[PDB]
Parts: structure tokens; C-alpha cells; sequence
């Protein structure tokens, strides 16, 4: 959780990162929202900061917010599971599966 | 003197120069923080690595603090420090010697000395120079000043001051053209 | 003060930050998007010139 929440604005939101960034399409994790945040890293502008899309809606967020990276881009499962099987953009079960 | 700079601007360096001469002229002081930035004109272009350091950019916060910490923590006024804290938070580093020159020019523009060059053609004597001194005095009488000469002119016989940032045009070539004009326009 | 502290600061450049490689033949890259990257201290280059960053790309 080396990334924290500079701004937000609608659905872009930046992240301020230490040190090392994330590379660019990676996802990233927002911790403390209601349900899984993620965001796929488009462009770093620069001053150790990126910009992300989020993949869900960005209500609720606060500045500061710590972020993990998960050091790839969006990962989905993938296999003969997922047939029949109505999948998330982000590789999450909607049909109440299991 | 109100801790009112002498104009406001907008602009990047002139935004920082205008806060620190009002908060600097605030308390007590103006002419330690002119020192103070005035060193780093000189040294920001006597010293070649130093100039390089305003200008990275790619240099982290954290990193620009250690170097500047190693440059001096003394006699530098606390305004000076201050200001330096604030430009490595907002990445305004680069802008260091804009606002150190714009700074200065506020503080000469309070500066009540004033240099007056006489422009003429004619080269100027010994004895008519010390009549041009008499004429200028008289004039102020009220504020000191000091004289430059330049004599690189196209006109002939005429006299034009500058001091500062007025203008008393009293040249003969200005002369001729209005009569040669107003001649002309007779409508006879 | 003093007018010396070039010294001084020089000191402190090569060891405070693990960084400033040969400037004349390298750079750092500030930012990177819309397939754009803004390289830093890349001096003496030309206009047109091939340049290859970390991952061999060019």
C-alpha cells in the first residue's frame, strides 16, 4: 500500500506513489471502499504521480487514500470454470454462483 | 511602508516575490531577505553545478531538501528559508532565480536613488556639465541622485533626460519638425 | 555564506542521491503517456537521433 489518493474527479482518479510506480495498464487496488475498487493504470504524469480509470464508481473516496499495487495489469480468471458463468469486468461473479 | 509590494502580478515568480516582500517588509526586515537573495543570483550564475540543481526537475523533494540543507542553514533570513520549503513542496524549485531577480526588483524600485543619463550630440564641457548639475538640482531639489552621459545621438543641439522612467524630450530636432509642420498646415 | 559552497554542494550532489549518471549520454524519464515520454538531462541529442531506453525499446 506504497499509494495514496492525490485527487479525484469523477471517474479518473490519480494516485501518489513512493518510490518505485506502477507500470503503465498495471491495476490497481483501492483499500476502504465498500466494494473492490480497481484501476488500470493509462499514463504516468509525472512528479511520481499516474492516472488511472477506475473500474467502478469512485463515490465515496477521500484524499489519501491508501492504494496497493498489484504489479499487473487487470487480471480475470479464465478456464473452463467461467463457462456458463456470467463474469465481471473485473473477474468477479455476478451471478450469484458461488 | 504598508507591507504593500510596489506592483501585484499574476505571474509565477512575480506571485512568490510579491508574498515574501509583503511578508518580509511585515515584521521587521527588507534588506536581509535582498541579501539573502541576492547571493543566490550571484552564485546561480558563478556556480555551474548549482544552477544545474534549479533547473532539475526530475529530482525528488526529499533529495532537493538534503542539498539545500548542505548549501547554508545560516545566514539566511527566515523568510528566505521558508520560501525554499515551500518551492520543493510545489515543484517550483526551477522558478528559484526568477523570483530571487524579480524580488530584488521591488527592492530597488523602494531604492530612492535614481540615475538620470543626458543624451547630446554636442559633446558636453567641463564647465557646461557642472550648469546641466545646477539645472537638474533645481529641479528636484528634494531627492539626491546620480548622473550617467551618453552622447550617440541623431539629433543636433537637443537634450533628452531619462531618469528612471520619465521622459523631458527638450532637443532642438523637436523643435524644427513642429515649425516645419505647423508651417506647412497654414491653410493660407 | 560564502561563495565557495559550489564545493559544498557538489559534495553533497554525488553522494545525497544515488543518481546523475553521464547526462551527456543518458537521461531520466519524468513522464510517460499518449505515447509521449519526457526525458530529462538528455543533452548533446539530435534531432532525429535513436535513443533506446531501459527495456531495449527505441
Amino acid at each position: 500500500a506504497n499509494g495514496q489518493v492525490s485527487q479525484v474527479i469523477g471517474a479518473v482518479v490519480d494516485v501518489q506513489f513512493e518510490g518505485e510506480l506502477p507500470q503503465i495498464l498495471n491495476a490497481l487496488e483501492v483499500q476502504g471502499t465498500q466494494h473492490r475498487l480497481v484501476l488500470e493504470v493509462a499514463q504516468h504524469l509525472g512528479d511520481s504521480r499516474v492516472r488511472t480509470i477506475a473500474m467502478d464508481s469512485t463515490e465515496g473516496l477521500v484524499r489519501g487514500q491508501p492504494v496497493v499495487d498489484t504489479g499487473l495489469p487487470i487480471s480475470v480468471p479464465v478456464g473452463p470454470g467461467t463457462l456458463g458463468r456470467i463474469m465481471n469486468v473485473i473477474g468477479e461473479p455476478i451471478d450469484q454462483r458461488g | 511602508p504598508g507591507d504593500k509590494p510596489p506592483a501585484i502580478e499574476d505571474s509565477i515568480h512575480g506571485k512568490y516575490a510579491g508574498v515574501l516582500f509583503s511578508s518580509a517588509s511585515s515584521n521587521k526586515s527588507l534588506n536581509k531577505v535582498a541579501e539573502d537573495m541576492k547571493y543566490f543570483n550571484q552564485l546561480y550564475k558563478e556556480s555551474e553545478v548549482f544552477k544545474s540543481f534549479l533547473n532539475n526537475v526530475s529530482l525528488k523533494r526529499n533529495q532537493q531538501r538534503d542539498i539545500i540543507s548542505a548549501l547554508g542553514k545560516t545566514n539566511f533570513n527566515p523568510a528566505t528559508n521558508n520560501l525554499l520549503e515551500t518551492l520543493i513542496e510545489n515543484k517550483r524549485l526551477d522558478s528559484l532565480p526568477k523570483i530571487a531577480e524579480k524580488y530584488m526588483d521591488y527592492y530597488r524600485i523602494l531604492n530612492k536613488q535614481e540615475s538620470i543619463t543626458i543624451i547630446s550630440a554636442q559633446e558636453l564641457t567641463a564647465a557646461e556639465k557642472q550648469k546641466v548639475e545646477q539645472g537638474l538640482k533645481k529641479g528636484n531639489a528634494n531627492v539626491q541622485f546620480t548622473v550617467v552621459y551618453q552622447v550617440d545621438p541623431a539629433i543636433l543641439g537637443g537634450l533628452q533626460m531619462y531618469s528612471g522612467n520619465n521622459f523631458l524630450d527638450c532637443s532642438l530636432l523637436s523643435r524644427v519638425n513642429k515649425l516645419k509642420t505647423e508651417i506647412a498646415k497654414i491653410s493660407f | 555564506l560564502s561563495t565557495g559552497e559550489a564545493s559544498v554542494v557538489l559534495a553533497e550532489k554525488i553522494k545525497g542521491i544515488t543518481q546523475q549518471n553521464d547526462i551527456t549520454e543518458y537521461g531520466t524519464v519524468i513522464s510517460i503517456g499518449d505515447g509521449i515520454a519526457r526525458v530529462f538531462g538528455l543533452t548533446k541529442v539530435q534531432a532525429g537521433e535513436m535513443v533506446e531506453f531501459k527495456s531495449g525499446i527505441r
